[PDB]
RNA sequence: UAGGAAGAGUAGUACUGCCCGUACCGCAAACCGACACAGGUAGAUGAGGAGAGAAUCCUAAGGUGAGCGAGAGAACUCUCGU
RNA sequence: GUAUGAGUAGCGAAAGAAGGGUGAGAAUCCCUUCCACCGAAUAUCUAAGGUUUCCUGAGGAAGGCUCGUCCGCUCAGGGUUAGUCGGGACCUAAGCCGAGGCCGAUAGGCGUAGGCGAUGGACAACAGGUAGAGAUUCCUGUACCAGUGCUAAUUGUUUAAC
RNA sequence: GAGCUGUACGUAAGCGUUGAUCCAGAGAUUUCCGAAUGGGGGAACCCACUAUCUUUAGUCGGAUAGUAUCCUUACGUGAAUACAUAGCGUGAGGAAGGCAGACCCAGGGAACUGAAACAUCUAAGUACCUGGAGGAAGAGAAAGAAAAAUCGAUUUCCUGAGUAGCGGCGAGCGAAACGGAAAGAGCCCAAACCAAGAAGCUUGCUUCUUGGGGUUGUAGGACACUCUAUACGGAGUUACAAAAGAAAGUUAUAAAUGAAGCGGUCUGGAAAGGCCCGCCAAAGACGGUAACAGCCCGGUAGUUGAAAUGGCUUUCCCUCCAGAGUGGAUCCUGAGUACGACGGAACACGUGAAAUUCCGUCGGAAUCCGGGAGGACCAUCUCCCAAGGCUAAAUACUCCCUAGUGACCGAUAGUGAACCAGUACCGUGAGGGAAAGGUGAAAAGCACCCCGGAAGGGGAGUGAAACAGUUCCUGAAACCGUGUGCCUA
């Protein structure tokens, strides 16, 4: 289903980084996409051959500013590793 | 808003009334406008990226539109502006018969 | 908008394919922080939707 | 549902005087019969009063 | 057994396997008691000496020193010992 | 809203001591040594419940019955990985809903087929590593369960393998 | 017609006279839940089946469309059971739920309270629950009102009148007609009779369907004849039959134009104020602008304007149409109903001398030489034709939109809520339910120096004012302090 629809952003940190020369991929997908969907998005965007995909589900934080206290986002965040003989991707 | 971007102005009230300048910013949302050498104020303000230095800062403020008066642009007096059909397109027409 | 109208509702699509692969670069972009032209983004997708009502129209 | 189907009689509702007026509340019901007759253009079981079968209807 | 039947198992290989929970407290300062409250909270494991024992005293692995103090050592009140 | 009682009652079971460190400031924070308490628990897991309280870098107005350089408090970034564990795509008990149906001023009550419903039944993975935060999930080694295609022989074809 | 990317400052990055932002009409898109409708469910979640297409070497995956239940109606199948019915399947129409805490019609229906106690009575057919609607509903074209004479459907208002009456004749309840007004409007069926079909063949008949006729009380109609008209004329979607289409005008939803003082001078931080002079006015409403403005700004009176969509009014189009007289021999004019006994209720009317209307249960007429009513009932007279249906206006209410008004409030007031209010908080739940407005004309919101870790201060600066410094206009009393004139062991 329009695989750039359901896979959203990479997720840049220090706990990403350290994994991603495992060839380990970080990406914020939709609240809604199942773990086989994600790897064929993958395949057809990138160009890769994927191997595992592993998936976890974030509740939203609440933060407040004064008197408005509301919740953070909800997050689907998926760990994409792809074939020993394949090529990577860049991020940066 | 009788008067717009660019136009020559002549104050008519205030602690600045009787003189002359031009508008170099029009707020329509609060009927303000910002004309140059008119109603300087002195900002305290902070050392930051802009202006390192700090210190006072010497700049215009906004005053009211109806203490504006759009001078004659042929004669050089202060009028009330009226409005006429030239070619396809609204002209601004003065009460001396100008433009 | 009019630019469009003259186009035979085939290669239309293949603008709104191109438009999509450039949106999903730009928020790569600017996730991972290397966007500066951020104004870009609500342009391309007004040009999108743009496109995808030209198409809904065509066929009423 | 418990009402004639030819006229329509079912349960009313009054008072129950006694001697010295003493009011209460009651009901009163409809000789209500389950009898077999041609509803539509089949026999069935329904409710009929006693006074729709007083002269001229299908069974019982 | 009734039924369905021209494909069937065998061996070797490579590949496929979805959704929800997963942090932290959990005899407790994070649960139920308005409180960082001497109360209440299901289940599994639960060592050594002496011992019948999960009693009793002292300890192991492990965990704690309790969110006001110091100094005097009167009456009286409370908990103890002759 | 502000007094009097009044700088009064209380500060919620318990053993701490000294030496270094940090800091504007230390009985109260960090480190070391000695001492002491629980030990069928005041230890280790794990359900319910809570819902970010977890980790890191800063902070000291208010909260903490004192102090605070500290914190389950304030701010900003992070953190939860499953074919095999617990639950669905498996099963049913009490109970609940219930096409037609029976009953009833209206509203509705009861109930058959059928279906939901664990506190029970069935079902394939183990041992180590992980110096900020997850582990039968990630990684290493060795497995099992169901299925699919590709090869190679075998067999069977409507008195009919399966 | 020149700025714009909301509250919301801000940085960043951009777009605009090739006409952006904005305003109005018409379209397109519209995740999931909810009647929720493919099955289930603890709300926003889980799991499917059937066809087509799609990717993989295949499993795995994706897209699109359909799939609830009931009522009505067609077609096909089809049990005990032989024909057949029930049942089953497919197709086509309709319903379901909400709410404006208002108004109104129906089903069911209290108690506290008053009677100085209480039971008949009152409160009261009120509160409430349930069903059905409509922009209104209900009622409505005499089986009427009334009396020496007449009126001519219903509804609402003023009087009649706190009258006549009802009433443990206690507390209390309490009409209607005439008279005066607002508004006005009348119609369609059933039955005799005629024409066609099929059927029970109750068998030379009847009995259902269809069409025509005809609907009234001086009785009318069917039936017979004299007349005319088959569109000459008439009517219509608010009743009287029903569904569409155009033209014109007006109006509602954006807007355009629009007169006259920068007049002089004084105080002032600033002039709209004081004094001395001018002008406009179909415009001296309102608001803003550095203090009080007809002549500074948005505007006001007046005159204009609508591409698009809706409302309204005419006209065309379209559609549909028989109405008078005379005899009335013979036939028709709403049956298990009208009434009556018994038990209740509604009528102002409590069983009473109780007429009138309605419900349950029994009995049960006449039908034009007929029937009902005129407050028991009989005779005479007068008025009127029940047991079928429809019908606008005058009347009630306001969740809403537009334009205004007030000897209405002004932050403990006025809505619970002038501010992120049905929020915070409380409760298992239904439910209960707050507090909280004001710097300044303009942030010009205190650069810089000093004490301090900071907060907070003292200068300096802005400002008319800082004793206006982020509860910030004014700043009372309680309450807490510092200094001192007179007195006090
Ligand atoms: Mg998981
Ligand atoms: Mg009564
Ligand atoms: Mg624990
Ligand atoms: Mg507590
Ligand atoms: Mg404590
Ligand atoms: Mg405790
Ligand atoms: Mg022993
Ligand atoms: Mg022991
Ligand atoms: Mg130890
Ligand atoms: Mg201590
Ligand atoms: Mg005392
Ligand atoms: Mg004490
Ligand atoms: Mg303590
Ligand atoms: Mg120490
Ligand atoms: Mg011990
Ligand atoms: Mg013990
Ligand atoms: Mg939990
Ligand atoms: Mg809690
Ligand atoms: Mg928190
Ligand atoms: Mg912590
Ligand atoms: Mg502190
Ligand atoms: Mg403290
Ligand atoms: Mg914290
Ligand atoms: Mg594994
Ligand atoms: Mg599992
Ligand atoms: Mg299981
Ligand atoms: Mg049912
Ligand atoms: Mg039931
Ligand atoms: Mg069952
Ligand atoms: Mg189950
Ligand atoms: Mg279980
Ligand atoms: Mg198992
Ligand atoms: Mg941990
Ligand atoms: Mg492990
Ligand atoms: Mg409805
Ligand atoms: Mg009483
Ligand atoms: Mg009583
Ligand atoms: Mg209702
Ligand atoms: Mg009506
Ligand atoms: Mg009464
Ligand atoms: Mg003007
Ligand atoms: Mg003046
Ligand atoms: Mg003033
Ligand atoms: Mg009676
Ligand atoms: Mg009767
Ligand atoms: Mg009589
Ligand atoms: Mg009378
Ligand atoms: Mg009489
Ligand atoms: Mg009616
Ligand atoms: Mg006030
Ligand atoms: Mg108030
Ligand atoms: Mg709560
Ligand atoms: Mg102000
Ligand atoms: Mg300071
Ligand atoms: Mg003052
Ligand atoms: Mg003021
Ligand atoms: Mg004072």
């Amino acid at each position: 289903m329009d695989a750039r629809d359901i896979i959203k952003r990479p997720v840049v940190t220090e706990e990403s980084t350290s994994i991603l020369d495992d060839k380990k991929y970080t990406f914020e997908v939709d609240t809604r996409a199942t773990k086989t969907q994600v790897k064929y998005a993958i395949e057809e965007i990138f160009d890769v051959k994927v191997a595992k995909v592993n998936v976890m589900n974030y509740k939203g934080k609440l933060k407040r500013m004064g008197r408005y206290a509301g919740y953070t986002n909800k997050r689907r965040k998926a760990i994409v590793t792809v074939t020993a003989d394949s090529k990577e991707i860049q991020f940066f | 808003m009788h008067v717009k971007k660019g136009d020559k102005v002549k104050v008519i009230t205030g602690k600045d009334k009787g003189k002359s300048g031009k508008v170099l910013a029009a707020f329509p949302k609060k009927d303000r406008v910002l004309i140059e050498g008119i109603n300087m104020v002195k900002k305290h303000t902070k050392p930051s990226n802009i202006n390192p230095q700090g210190g006072i800062l010497n700049v215009e403020a906004p005053i009211h539109v109806s203490n504006v008066m759009l001078i004659d642009p042929k004669t050089g007096e202060p009028t009330r502006v009226g409005y006429e059909v030239k070619g396809d397109k609204k002209v601004r027409v003065a009460k001396k018969s100008g433009e | 908008a009019n630019d469009i109208r003259d186009l035979s509702t085939t290669e239309i699509q293949d603008q709104e394919k191109a438009l999509k692969e450039e949106l999903f670069n730009l928020r790569f972009q600017l996730a991972t922080g290397q966007l500066e032209n951020t104004a870009r983004i609500r342009e391309v997708r007004k040009a999108i939707a743009r496109m995808k009502t030209i198409v809904r129209e065509r066929e009423l | 549902a418990k009402e004639c189907v030819i006229t329509g009689r079912k349960s009313r509702s009054g008072n129950k005087r006694s001697h010295a007026m003493n009011s209460s509340k009651r009901t009163w019901k409809a000789n209500l019969q389950k009898v077999r007759i041609l509803v539509n253009g089949k026999p069935k079981k329904v409710w009929v009063s006693a006074r729709a079968l007083k002269s001229g209807k299908v069974e019982r």
